[PDB]
């Protein structure tokens, strides 16, 4: 670990001899280790890296269904793999079959998360209307007993007069 | 992983239960053709609107259920999905605050 | 976390350490041959085990939202609550200026008093 | 309808270990034989330190002229 020296050097100065900030990045930066190129999807696709069984129809619950249905069929045909012949060459395409269908399973799911993220933000929205709205009412009540209370004091000051 | 034992293994057995968990369950939801960006696309209205802030919307504004009682995004389901005492409880989806 | 999308992850995941635990107890723990009880029993509460994983994770799914409200309509809905919450900013506003107006008079209204109280003495 | 990534399961009974392997092999009589040869020897002969070098060589691993060079005397 270490300090940058020589900018903490040209900050010792007076008059307007120090130095600026520096501009904004919108391309490829290096913080840390990994690249973290701005304008990134949030959800990298699966067609970048590896296949994709399920087309543009994408009702996400039909084929999240399908999945659980389809990871719970490749088990049991790896229990018919290993019943029947262990030295098959498909248990190996049968261990890596099934990891793609695990796969998708996160892939879909992590495809609710902006939407999640934006959802949140509707409800908090929706609250902090209500809570507005809720105090605002709150102090016009306090604010007609406060009228009355000092109209019936003002009710009785002449009834001493 | 050499050995499995009848404690261990039935530690495993309550442990894989307490992280996973007459019928009471969600009401179940067809497939949607009208999508209101791309497959109905609905120029900006205001029914939609209305009904996503006020109105009951089984897809959008919460889950239903059977035994009538709705449950928005906020709350916490209890269901119980299999025949035994063991209740299954969703928590909430958007957990504010 | 505590949502429904990360107990569905926890399920999921769940379901594939059921399946290596699984196999790994019932092929490495068995009676001999023929040509015991309680590896029986140990099989019958695993595949309990992995059907009640499955419907859960199933229920969970049903539970999520739709393929309706798209990201539009958050968005638009979105736009709705700023331009109300807008409006219940303002008129929150008024209410504590006429809420100010009347506390100021009545604050040096019982200031005249007491300073009369305290001259007359 | 289908489900994903189905496929052909293998062929209905090839080799397994859930046959009989060593009825199958041919092997059956002479278990069925089975189930000391120092003592089956010693029928022959009479009984069964240098033996142990016979093992340990065991485990490590001009006639006429010898007659000739044999001279010994008897008593």
């Amino acid at each position: 670990m270490q300090y940058i020296k020589e900018y903490t050097d040209e900050n010792i100065q007076e008059g307007l001899a120090p130095k600026p900030p520096p501009p904004i990045k919108d391309s490829y930066m290096m913080f840390g280790n990994q690249f973290q190129c701005d304008d990134l999807i949030i959800r990298p696709l699966e067609s970048q890296g590896i296949e994709r069984l399920h087309p543009m129809q994408f009702d996400h619950k039909k084929e999240l269904r399908k999945l659980n249905m389809s990871i719970l069929i490749n088990f049991l045909d790896l229990l018919d793999i290993l019943i029947r012949s262990p030295g098959s060459i498909k248990r190996e395409e049968k261990l890596e079959d099934l990891k793609l269908l695990f796969v998708h399973v996160h892939h879909l799911i992590n495809e609710y998360r902006p939407h999640q993220a934006r959802e949140t933000l509707r409800v908090m929205m929706e609250v902090q209307k209500r809570q507005r709205l809720e105090t605002a009412e709150r102090f016009q009540k306090h604010l007609e007993r406060v009228i009355e209370m000092i109209q019936n004091c003002l009710a009785s000051l002449p009834d001493d007069l | 992983l050499s050995r499995n034992e009848i404690i261990q293994s039935y530690l495993s057995r309550q442990s894989s239960l307490l992280s996973s968990s007459a019928r009471q369950l969600h009401v179940l939801v067809p497939q949607s053709p009208p999508t209101d960006l791309p497959g109905l696309t609905r120029e900006v209205t205001q029914d939609d609107l209305d009904r996503i802030q006020a109105s009951q919307w089984p897809g959008v504004n919460g889950c239903q259920d059977t035994q009538g009682n709705w449950y928005d995004w906020t709350q916490c389901i209890s269901l119980d999905p299999h025949g035994d005492d063991g209740r299954l409880n969703i928590l909430p989806y958007v957990c504010l605050d | 976390m505590a949502d429904r999308l990360t107990q569905l992850q926890d399920a999921v995941n769940s379901l594939a350490d059921q399946f290596c635990n699984a196999i790994g107890v019932l092929q490495q723990c068995g009676p001999p041959a023929s040509f015991a009880n309680p590896t029986e029993e140990y099989a019958q509460l695993f595949a309990a085990l992995i059907a009640r994983t499955a419907k859960d994770i199933d229920v969970l799914i049903d539970s999520l939202p739709s393929e309706e409200s798209t990201a539009a309509l958050q968005a638009a809905s979105l736009y709705k609550l700023e331009e109300e919450n807008h409006e219940a900013a303002t008129c929150l506003e008024d209410v504590v200026y006429r809420g100010d107006m009347l506390l100021e008079k009545i604050q040096s209204a019982l200031a005249d008093i007491a300073q009369s109280q305290l001259k007359t003495r | 309808g289908p489900f994903y990534l189905m496929r052909e399961l293998p062929g209905s009974t090839e080799l397994t270990g859930s046959t009989n392997l060593i009825t199958h092999y041919n092997l059956e009589q002479a278990y069925n034989k089975f189930c000391d040869l120092p003592g089956m020897i010693d029928l022959p002969g009479s009984h069964d330190l240098r033996s142990l070098i016979e093992k340990p060589p065991i485990l490590s691993s001009g006639t006429m002229l010898a007659g000739f060079r044999l001279h010994t005397g008897p008593l």
